[PDB]
């Protein structure tokens, strides 16, 4: 199937930036999120990282992969 | 490198892409169907 149409608009917008920047801001996003709403349950917490760092890969990303795992904050 | 490379800013585009909006939607719900 294609894609659920938010996972693609994800892609676009990641598109926007240049590969070697593209992990840095998805664990910018990742904590932007975690924070805004605060998610604190531990398994939630590792699921929104661990799904920010594999986004490169399906938006074909190729040159990057999945990025590197962080110790998240908190 | 030099001072005519093409310099990324990854803050910049990181606001010029919506600060990866729909990312951030698509993160928040994958994280709640955490078990
Ligand atoms: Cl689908
Ligand atoms: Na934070
Ligand atoms: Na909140
Ligand atoms: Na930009």
């Amino acid at each position: 199937q294609q894609r659920p149409p938010l996972l693609r608009l994800c892609c676009t917008q990641l598109h926007l930036q240049n590969p070697q920047c593209t992990c840095s801001t998805l664990r910018r996003a990742a904590m932007a999120t975690r924070t805004r709403q605060g998610i604190q349950a531990a398994s939630q917490v590792q699921r929104l990282f661990e799904t920010a760092r594999h986004l490169p890969a399906t938006c074909s990303f190729s040159q990057v992969g999945v990025c590197p795992f962080v110790a998240i904050p908190a | 490198a030099g001072p005519f490379g093409p310099r990324p800013s990854c803050p910049s585009q990181f606001v010029s892409a919506h600060r990866l909006s729909a990312c951030q939607i698509w993160i928040h719900s994958e994280a709640t169907s955490a078990g």
